[PDB]
DNA sequence: CTAACCCTAACCCTAACCCTAACCCTAACCCTAACCCTAACCCTAACCCTAACCCTAACCCTAACCCTAACCCTAACCCTA
DNA sequence: AGGGTTAGGGTTAGGGTTAGGGTTAGGGTTAGGGTTAGGGTTAGGGTTAGGGTTAGGGTTAGGGTTAGGGTTAGGGTTAGG
């Protein structure tokens, strides 16, 4: 059966040519080596903060599905409207 | 132009003209699936993401790294150089005011 | 009869008009009914951020050789605490200036400045 | 004519009770207080704010003790959240107990 | 009477140079302060405009400190001590 | 012959100092007011402000003077300088978001 | 679904209108819509929440035209704001000459 | 497959009377309720301290098992040496 | 009715004398097994821990409580009190030199 | 990091002062060097809150009120 | 009248297996940028003091806020197409 | 059914006015030190590649979960004193 959980290979998980193809996306020609773990730290907080805001949601809403409903809730409640996922 | 060496600076304005005209998502969702669960471990347990939310968690976080790295691009040609560096990051983040 | 009229204060052991937070509740057209323990909640939090801050400010009076509160004790203070910083953060204090906080580079360590003269 | 002025509302009497029972030594300038005034006006409208959204989101007309929870927890940081749930509870507690 | 261009000049040199020493700058250069008055002189009017139309809003003819102070937070800066 | 002439720093450190350990004003009054008369008679006239109002533009002014300044006094310490320059007051304004 | 379920609402159609008049022979996609629809929903509760708190600094209980013409002036910039208060002065014309 | 309690003891099991019968060994009488965080955070930090050293003593000779042998001789390092479990 | 409530003291003095006359443990055996397994879960995966090891750990642990107890009881005793605080316990890991 | 604290005294030589000055600072290298004593230098100009003039109000009596 | 109760219909979320194929990791070579040193200028640091000018202390009064008195039209709730 | 509209007078209040002297700025002056120009050093990743870990569907099932509908009762509402 299904005898693992998650690990901290996820910090790695945002690999180190998507970080590059995401800053030439932006308008960068030169990547420094030291940018890709502030990178994913920033992320990572980021992504603590907005998932902890639709835990909150859900936990307010009486129940135990994360929705992009919430999601976009809590975006919104950031400051970061989000269009197109939901309505 | 000898396909054995190319001058390096000129393939990457190549990759950035071909990136800037594409809408595709450059992270991947598989290993960004599994970072969304280990982060709402510590919080709650026991929780169903649906398939929607990743989706537009992945957007938004590609958005704010895009705008991360144009800020970062701005502050480096502003010491008359071209690279960014992490000391740049710091102050793009702290002149916006998240770092406080 | 009606025996005794005591007051929602009392009987809530708070400092805070309940009564008149529920009166707002309910003219502020924020919902069409309003609870009988959110008034209380709210009024509870109200009065121990209150308190926070009056202890805060006192303690800056006390550190600065004053016994009034004033703006510029309550900005240090608000300034001081993190998390007071956090949650106002868009909020500026009338009357009230910044903290002395000089960089390294701004101090002076000219160093002789060297460039002139050969002074060996 | 007649006198009959308008009466302004305010919380000086509670922010002087609450310095009294803190700091039963110190003062507070009309300056401070009207910063403590302004202060707690936008604390409460903030708070009242984000109850009503979560009213309005959740097909729900009415506001209990848990939406003013949720506003708490969403709107304080960290350790203050905690401080003022556990007050809030204490305080519910009290009142349906007495 | 009021020289319309005697007012950007209004903003003086010393005045700027002291605000910079508040903040904590050490050295200002010299093209600093007509753009900051071009800066402060954009702000003024938004504020001021944000201002006269609430105030038309109103039915009134004077600008009030609570029409500046509610202009001041539907922008993003919350004002306190000067009203309530 | 000697007054004892102060090498270009100390007194705008002491300056600084001074200015920081205080709460009073520094732009005039009467001038801010026929400031924002005749910037208010480009809209409406026959218009009447108050003492109370001007004196909230004020203070607002000046705080966002002096956190406009502060930002550039870091960019200009960031981009290895300590004098502030029109083009870091408008890197400023580009990352904060006001250019428009 | 259909098995006593619920009904959303939306402007579809609204927007498919506007879209054939304003251009004919073209098209839309449902991620457009998606996005005209969520764009006009933020719009309407931003000038509805202005409209709201003008009414209550003003002591009054009754959002007017008026209420909602301060409301899009203060939202909208210059010359949107100033073509958007002249359609709504025409449509307030128009029903007052005809309902 | 999995335990569905993936709390793994969250600093648990230092109850209100376990530590209420650690201080009455030393001689305390009047053991204050705001005792019992601090205890287990003590606790939480020197049990980290030590088994980062033991790890560290076990990951040298390639070995996957903790035994009690390096756990002793991770706790001489600190100053604290124990008799009779380890030898 | 009737039961002689015991006043707040006695039962304490008894308690500490039995808990002193006594060699068992008090802290259970597999909260703490689950505890340290946590513990070593942050650092190498997929690890067996020993019997004696846990026990030795449990042993260790509880004898640093107990001294931590004492210096504790002694500063209250020294500060004119009969309860512990945690600003005794701060002192205390204060003076011995552990921090934090 | 001694020559950084020289740099912030103005000073050019590298003196035990800075180098227990620099040690002070640095956490990681206190808590490494903790059981070793710097000879001729001192320690950090730490002064507590308590210490401070004022605060406790040394007024005392205070024959008014 | 709306929210706390219960049965329960259906949905949507998760568990698990495949088939490679776009993509990811390292190490192989090398060009040009980041960075330290240094030196030339001219820019703003530091007065400065006599003139600009502002806010101090009051008077007023006439345009403006709105208060409370009268009155009606606009807004809501009802039902039912 | 009462909130908003109208006319009416009170009533605070801000603009307009005086003068002056004490605070401070305006424009020109001496000169220090920082700035961006330069050239030399170094290693920092840019670019290519080929071994190969792992990802997007493609197509299943099961049983948690939201809540649709119905019942009912009690807390917010409204009113006056």
């Amino acid at each position: 059966k299904r005898h693992r959980k998650v690990l901290r290979d996820n910090i790695q998980g945002i690999t180190k040519p998507a970080i590059r193809r995401l800053a030439r996306r932006g308008g960068v020609k030169r990547i420094s080596g030291l940018i890709y773990e502030e990178t994913r730290g920033v992320l990572k907080v980021f992504l603590e903060n907005v998932i902890r805001d639709a835990v909150t949601y859900t936990e307010h809403a009486k129940r135990k599905t994360v929705t992009a409903m919430d999601v976009v809730y809590a975006l919104k409640r950031q400051g970061r409207t989000l269009y197109g996922f939901g309505g | 132009k000898k396909p054995h060496r190319y001058r390096p600076g000129t393939v990457a304005l190549r990759e950035i003209r071909r990136y800037q005209k594409s809408t595709e998502l450059l992270i991947r969702k598989l290993p960004f699936q599994r970072l969304v669960r280990e982060i709402a471990q510590d919080f709650k347990t026991d929780l169903r993401f649906q398939s929607s939310a990743v989706m537009a968690l992945q957007e938004a976080c590609e958005a704010y790294l895009v705008g991360l790295f144009e800020d970062t691009n701005l502050c480096a040609i502003h010491a008359k150089r071209v690279t960014i560096m992490p000391k740049d990051i710091q102050l793009a983040r702290r002149i916006r005011g998240e770092r406080a | 009869a009606r025996a005794k009229a005591k007051t929602r204060s009392s009987r809530a052991g708070l400092q805070f008009p309940v009564g008149r937070v529920h009166r707002l509740l309910r003219k502020g057209n924020y919902s069409e009914r309003v609870g009988a323990g959110a008034p209380v909640y709210l009024a509870a939090v109200l009065e121990y951020l209150t308190a926070e801050i009056l202890e805060l400010a006192g303690n800056a009076a006390r550190d600065n050789k004053k016994t009034r509160i004033i703006p510029r004790h309550l900005q240090l203070a608000i300034r001081n605490d993190e998390e007071l910083n956090k949650l106002l953060g868009r909020v500026t204090i009338a009357q009230g200036g910044v903290l002395p906080n000089i960089q390294a580079v701004l101090l002076p360590k000219k160093t002789e400045s060297h460039h002139k003269a050969k002074g060996k | 004519k007649k006198r009959k002025r308008s009466r302004k509302e305010s919380y000086s009497v509670y922010v002087y009770k609450v310095l009294k029972q803190v700091h039963p030594d110190t003062g507070i300038s009309s300056k401070a207080m009207g910063i403590m005034n302004s202060f707690v006006n936008d604390i409460f409208e903030r708070i009242a704010g984000e109850a009503s959204r979560l009213a309005h989101y959740n097909k729900r007309s009415t506001i209990t003790s848990r939406e003013i929870q949720t506003a708490v927890r969403l709107l304080l940081p960290g350790e203050l959240a905690k401080h003022a749930v556990s007050e809030g509870t204490k305080a519910v507690t009290k009142y349906t107990s007495a």
